[PDB]
């Protein structure tokens, strides 16, 4: 009845709580540590040279056959250097001029050239020239959602890899032949690593975008997976794991049989929904889970016939991810459940004796906290839109608003800016504040004293 | 309860109206705006030179001339034409230009004791005690004097004078070597002496990408102590041009706007048919003319700002090589963006006149009016005590702490650590006796104001339904 | 009013009790016990060695033996003034020219196996090592290097008497591979480099203890010093450090001639509230426990007696140790087991003290003071206890949100009990936004603006439900 | 209503004292101190040496000898442009080129016995000597050293007419071994050298003060600096310092010859108001000191006429100063008491005129504006009083559990002041959990939820008594009225 019902929501919320290994955290930081050294200092395109020149390639080839720095995370395949352009219309700005600029957003130059960018030799594409647009599909990519950007795939690519000299070498004869010019977009340095001593794959990948003024946003994106077997653990995690599987093939069966002695009105019975929702996300999540090994799999027997080329573990952390997300969904759904079974099994009211739960009051209610948010989120981005970093955005401002009504986020910057627009705001929300609650207050009173 | 109030076709006009308001205001402000700001600031400002003298570490003069020969020049006349282009996207507009502010020679009379050591004597600044005379060699444009009407400028209310605009001037070459050797010659003749008040840096860039002006000057004083203080002030100028699909949109939405704001002001002037009756007194009546008000003047500095901006385009592109004032438009382009933010505010305010909500909103204000005159008797009785509080905190600290330099500095310091917001150790170590006690009697102060208007008000509803159950 | 319960007779008894507890745990600090700390915590993590790498901000073993050698020997071995002209103290090294150097420094390593894995079954032609996380089961016991010191052979826990260590990972042993530097400082500096050479950190280390300690005579303070450097099996490592100011030795001066009278009183009376407790026992046979007051004496006279205990014991232990110190120098005298059960002393004092003081409100009480709550609790229990547990239980859902979307990149929330401390801090308004927001620039909004509702709406109906209560019949 | 008691005449003679008396401080206040401190600040102990040491970074004995030598030297004595161009003014220390140096600067010093403790038992064997922490008691006053100048031999308080000073361990003596520096830099730097080859720090030191003045004569004030280094019982430093920006020389404006008359129409008031204090006491024998306000005239009246009788100290103080220096220059001119006063009586001042302006409350009179609270606490007095000490019982064991727990560590709750301040500001919202946590990260946790949990109920209990007794009593009359 409701012993089972209890027992399997507990082992579920077992299940989406253990999942939990902090040898992911120190991971991405020893990383985040060694390769983001000095890298906010590149502010032009020829200051690539020399930061991966001393705080790239030392950190990539650390003193051992294959290791990054000091053993530990092994260095998968080869690393990638890839670069997207825009076409040289530059042309026409024969100075870089003060005119009607910005042409339509010069979308990817996604054709060949020669030895240096001068014009092609011939019609056929090839697969081993730096001065070829390779694809997306070829290339085996994804678009990499920048800091303002999408960056829809491929472009034009070099592999500086598995030895120091063999990099040395590469990007000297990148730096004689003026490979990144002015008319570069971002570019991306990718690569890949396998921890062993905690079975843990990790893909990096160093950013630099083009701001609109000559300058380069520089940021660093880690990606981790955890490549364990089946079981490979406790008897207890294996035994709770398979219990709480054939719990929910069981309860699977239950609602099956439930809707065909129902057949279509089954929407009215939302306490069917969640429990439905629930089996359907727990197969996912296994499914899902196994799949993701399968093509790590795949990809490292791909890995052990061809040795020394560019492999991409894209697929594998997109599934992971989703599996990730689908965990988050199930713990929401598991305590919605949880709350609306103790709510029947021991009735305890909640918004009651003030509920006026009708489609009027909480409408207006959602209404007027919208409209008063939404007002004060605008004008505060545009006061101080322009200096201030937390107001930059509208739904930035929107947050920074909310966290000043938590107190988490102080305002003393749009004090000390403009004391006396700022200041009277200030006022204002609080005036507004405390009249809400004291006329709460004087409603209460006076209902209960007025008969 | 949720219901519609007056009128169903008022309400969607206003919406309309709000729609269109709240799209032209978002459609002359740029979303890479904040990002010049901060890389034209941190490219002028944060960047040491040999011995790590940053603008923000100017100390001294000494501290100047490396600040001026050294990161100044090297960021503004940029490496690898005719023109200079930082970052290689910037343009430099005009040439910079130095201006110094001098004091007179004897105007400070010394006293008595020190006046055989001490031969002269220069005051603080002040339009009446001014040095209008040459200096130095006496030859050229940065030794001798020229008045605010040929240097077109305006004060500069900045820091401690509001400073004239007038002064000793001098305009950087376009190269660098020249520049830098220009610079050697204000140093090795004595530019800034113990006279000098202020020297003014202002420049302008222009980004072609985005149509981004980055107006910035930088102020650095010499008050009559010796030192220096230096502060800045970095504005950005839109420019919209009027070639893609978007711009013809937005003067469609401008001429919509015009014609709504005409509307209004028809609708507003056709109901004083009620000459004083229940119109003035109605308070939605007084914020229909302030947005009408703030509506117009906005298409006012609209015109005006276009005018201003050809004009000085036209000079520009005439004869370079010379400084092009564009503080005068920075300056009210930022007032003019400041009064769209306050419009935009109360025209989203207003939809609760047109629109009802729940009945708490409705009685907010008859909750209001329950404080009728508690309010007046308690407005004064507070603001008392909170001027000597300030005050007293203005005499104790204020030569130590800079939040309490002065007296409006003391007047913010307090609302703000009535808001949590504070610097507890400051205030202690300036006093670690009269310190803690301002603070913990501050703070008991306003708990106990704050509890007490607080009392009055839920005890004023206790006496108003007992006289209206026992009446 | 202020009715004084049982007696008149046992608060005065009672006082005289608390004024002795204060005497006693009030004259044994130190007003100069902070600076103490302070001044070896700057002198010893603060400096700079030349390339700038002080203690603080190791993060490598290149760094390691950077600073192992420039700012660990300066800081160590002082011999002459400011001025070049040597101490009139030989043969010792006086710290800041006050404080006695105690015996030896001693460097000590646990390294980890060479085969505490089975690497994945597609790695491995390519990776032939897995050294695992530490755990006292997968620990290298073997000779390395040139195997013939004591830097380079295996001691267990009992050869070296020592204990466990709790560092910010783990909780390490007490064996491991250990080197007692000698007296002067080029000797150090040639043993060091000695260790440098033959490889000493390699890949299998995963800690390295510095301990020494130091005595100042002017005051009367022991500085025991302890460096912990954790080399994680994923990468990098994490300094720490633990710096404990004791006073080991405390009768010296006329005024520590006065504490032995109030320490003979203080037993005397745990002999008589004992012998009290006995006799209120004897007449509530077991309705005894029902009066948590008496929970409340039975726990301070149980701390009493631990504390009583732990004196004999430090008073042995810190005889054998200067014994042995004096005896024989030139070896590492261990200060450290002794310093840490002191400090734990030191906090069961405290404790004790707080839990003493408030037991006050069992002969003082007053009549409805702060009664007016839980008055309120105790009848409208249902929609405000029910109430809180349904928030306890939507709580901890937030923390798990928390821990999966961020939790790799921040680390407020790399752990479960981190998130609930976390969102604890977020409640009193501490926080910063800007982590989660890059962390992930979607689901941080969303997570951040649904709890601030979450927690706005329930602390909303709960005062709704306090207010609306006073005014229901009454 | 609005009404004022105290006929108006009264009221119209207290707007006028209270007018003069903000005119007689707010016109003897320049607003160019901040500046001029900040900038002699930032001047003297922010300044790196060669090898990057302030004044703030001093952390022992061989640093302080580092910053003695190469920034206080480099920043007392100017001679020269920023372009290598000899100043006009010669033989004088024209800092930042307007501030001159008064006199010559001095560097005092204070030592501790040798023989003030005992090693016990057990070190008495490695160490011999035991130096104490600073008391008064224990104090040298032999000659070390080659014993020959004015730096190794000890001068008394009276012979040096110095004061105590409260540092940031204890309170310091005025005697000690002292040292002036001499007119130019090099005779100046070669006399910190005979003072280094000997050891003028050695183990027996417990402070060190530099003591040095300037005068802006642009604006007309003087600038007072003294930069204390203590060296404690455990070795290290703790440098403090006190800049003190004051106007010691008043009327050389033509504002100030009106000030005059201000300061007259003062002591005119003062005293009318002391002679009408009498008559209060006279017509009440003891009814008098039955209302507050007596007390507070009488402290108001008490303050003033301890501000009249500084005055005429300061201007014969002033004059003899100056007469000193001016007739045996180069030669230690002692500010520092007078500058210490004179922010005193600044200080106390800013009291008074507080004092004043809430004193304004008994002429002007408001019906019922801020005695609701004073009218709901009357019936609840017995029950508030039993209330405050339960919830300061509980504070307080906080306080000391909190100074116990931590207060090795952390610096808010090295004392017990501190602590009971740290505990305070906790209330309104500002803390450092990180330190507290890292200190101790099982009671740390445990003390500070704990105290956050407390502090809630009591203010729930606070607020619900609060709006359940004016219900209860209207109600009550309610029920009675029927
Ligand atoms: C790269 O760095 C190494 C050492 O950091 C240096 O020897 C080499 O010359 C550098 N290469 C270039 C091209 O600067
Ligand atoms: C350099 O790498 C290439 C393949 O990338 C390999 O064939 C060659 O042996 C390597 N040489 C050295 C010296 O590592
Ligand atoms: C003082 O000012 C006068 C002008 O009134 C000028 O001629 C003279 O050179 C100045 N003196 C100095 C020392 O600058
Ligand atoms: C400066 O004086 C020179 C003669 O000494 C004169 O030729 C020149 O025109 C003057 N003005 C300048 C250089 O601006
Ligand atoms: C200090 O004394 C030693 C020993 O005589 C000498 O070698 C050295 O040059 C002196 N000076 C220093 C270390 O600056
Ligand atoms: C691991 O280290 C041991 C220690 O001598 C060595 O004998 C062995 O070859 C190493 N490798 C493996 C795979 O055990
Ligand atoms: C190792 O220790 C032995 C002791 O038996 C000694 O004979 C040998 O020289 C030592 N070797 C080294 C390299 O320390
Ligand atoms: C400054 O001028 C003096 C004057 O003799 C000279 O000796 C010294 O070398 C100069 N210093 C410089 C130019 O740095
Ligand atoms: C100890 O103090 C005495 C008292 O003057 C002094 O004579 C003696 O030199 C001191 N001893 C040392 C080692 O400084
Ligand atoms: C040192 O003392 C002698 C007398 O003992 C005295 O004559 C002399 O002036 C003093 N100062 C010196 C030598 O500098
Ligand atoms: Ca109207
Ligand atoms: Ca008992
Ligand atoms: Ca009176």
């Amino acid at each position: 009845g409701t012993l089972v019902q209890i027992l399997f929501l507990t082992l579920l919320m077992t299940t989406v709580y253990s999942a939990k290994d902090s040898s992911r955290f120190f991971l991405h930081r020893a990383i985040w540590k060694r390769f983001s050294h000095r890298f906010s200092e590149i502010k032009t395109v020829e200051d690539f040279y020399p930061w991966a020149n001393g705080t790239l390639l030392p950190n990539l080839y650390g003193d051992y056959r294959g290791f990054i720095t000091d053993g530990n995370s092994f260095l998968l395949g080869n690393v990638l250097i890839r670069q997207t352009r825009i076409p040289n219309d530059i042309f026409f700005p024969g100075s870089l001029h003060k005119q009607m600029k910005s042409p339509p957003q010069h979308q990817e130059d996604r054709e060949n050239y020669g030895a240096g960018w001068v014009p092609p030799d011939t019609n056929i594409t090839k697969v081993d020239s730096i001065w070829h647009y390779q694809n997306q599909e070829s290339l085996g990519g994804y678009p990499i959602q920048g800091e303002l950007a999408t960056y829809s795939g491929g472009g034009y690519v070099v592999r500086l890899g598995r030895n120091h000299s063999a990099a040395t070498r590469v990007l000297q004869h990148l730096e004689q032949r003026r490979w990144l010019d002015h008319c570069t977009k971002a570019l991306f340095v990718e690569f890949t690593v396998f921890n062993a001593n905690v079975n843990l794959l990790c893909a990096v990948t160093l950013i630099l975008e083009s701001s609109g003024v000559g300058t380069f946003l520089t940021s660093l994106q880690l990606d981790s997976l955890t490549s364990l077997q089946s079981s490979e653990r406790g008897f207890a995690w294996i035994v709770s794991q398979v219990v709480y599987y054939l719990l929910v093939c069981y309860y699977a069966f239950i609602q099956g049989c439930r809707l065909k002695r129902q057949r279509l009105a089954f929407f009215t019975r939302k306490r069917n929904l969640l429990d439905t929702s629930i089996v359907l996300i727990s197969f996912s999540i296994l499914g899902l889970s196994m799949q993701s090994l399968s093509l790590l799999h795949k990809k490292m027997q791909q890995y052990h016939c061809d040795r020394d080329r560019f492999i991409s573990f894209y697929e594998a952390l997109r599934v992971n991810s989703a599996v990730t997300h689908l965990r988050g969904f199930l713990l929401l759904f598991a305590t919605v459940r949880v709350w609306d079974l103790l709510r029947h099994h021991a009735q305890l009211q909640v918004i009651n004796k003030t509920l006026s739960k009708a489609w009027d009051e909480v409408l207006g209610f959602i209404l007027i906290i919208v409209v008063l948010l939404s007002s004060y989120a605008m004008t505060f981005n545009l006061l101080f839109g322009w200096s201030i970093s937390d107001y930059q955005s509208f739904f930035r401002s929107i947050v920074t608003v909310v966290g000043l009504l938590m107190g988490t986020s102080k305002h003393k910057e749009v004090i000390a800016l403009y004391p006396i627009l700022g200041s009277l705001l200030v006022l204002s929300s609080i005036i507004l504040m405390g009249l809400v609650i004291i006329n709460l207050f004087v409603s209460a009173i006076l209902i209960a004293f007025g008969k | 309860e949720l219901y519609v109030k007056t009128t169903l076709r008022e309400l969607v006009v206003y919406i309309v109206f709000l729609v269109d308001i709240c799209l032209l205001t978002y459609g002359m402000t740029s979303s890479s705006a904040y990002y010049y700001t901060k890389v034209m600031s941190e490219l002028f400002l944060h960047t040491p030179s040999d011995s790590g003298v940053s603008f923000q570490t100017i100390s001294s003069m000494s501290d100047f001339w490396d600040f001026a020969q050294g990161p100044l020049l090297d960021s503004l006349y940029w490496t690898k034409g005719s023109h200079s282009f930082i970052y290689y996207e910037n343009l430099l507009l005009g040439a910079p230009r130095l201006r110094q502010l001098r004091v007179r020679n004897d105007s400070c009379v010394v006293h008595e004791d020190f006046r055989e050591d001490i031969l002269n004597c220069y005051d603080v600044y002040s339009p009446d005690k001014e040095d209008q005379l040459p200096f130095g060699p006496q030859n050229g444009t940065a030794w001798t004097y020229h008045s605010q009407n040929e240097l077109g400028g305006s004060s500069h209310w900045g820091r401690l004078t509001s400073y004239s605009g007038g002064g000793y001037y001098l305009d950087l070459p376009g190269s660098r070597q020249a520049s830098a050797e220009a610079l050697q010659g204000l140093q090795e003749g004595l530019w800034l002496d113990r006279g000098t008040r202020v020297v003014f840096i202002d420049f302008s860039v222009y980004n072609a990408n985005i149509n981004l002006f980055c107006i910035l000057r930088l102020v650095v004083e010499f008050p009559a102590t010796g030192g220096t203080i230096p502060s800045w002030q970095i504005r950005t100028v839109k420019l919209i041009r009027y070639v893609n699909n978007w711009d013809f949109f937005i003067v469609g939405c401008e001429v919509v706007f015009c014609v709504f704001i005409f509307y209004y002001v028809v609708e507003e002037i056709l109901e004083i048919h009620l000459h004083r009756l229940r119109y003035l007194s109605s308070v939605w009546n007084i914020l229909d003319l302030v947005v009408i008000l703030l509506s117009i003047v906005a298409v006012g500095f609209h015109i005006f700002r276009t005018l201003e901006v050809n004009r000085l385009m036209g000079k520009l592109l005439q004869q370079p090589d010379t400084y092009a004032d564009f503080e005068f438009l920075a300056f009210w382009q930022t007032q003019y963006n400041n009064m769209n933010a306050v419009n935009l505010f109360f025209a989203w305010i207003k939809i609760f006149k047109y629109i009802s909500f729940n009945k708490t909103m409705t009685q907010l204000s008859s909750t209001l009016a329950r404080c009728a005159k508690d309010i007046l008797g308690f407005a004064i009785m507070f603001f008392i005590v909170f001027f000597a509080y300030a005050q007293l905190g203005y005499l104790l600290f204020g030569t130590q702490v800079e939040n309490f330099s002065t007296f409006v500095k003391c007047i913010f310091t307090q609302f703000r650590i009535i808001l949590g917001d504070f610097d507890y150790n400051a205030i202690d170590n300036a006093n670690r006796i009269l310190g803690p006690v301002y603070f913990v009697t501050y703070v008991f102060f306003v708990f106990f104001v704050l509890l007490n208007m607080f009392l009055a008000i839920i005890n004023d509803t206790y006496s108003e339904v007992k006289e209206e159950l026992a009446g």
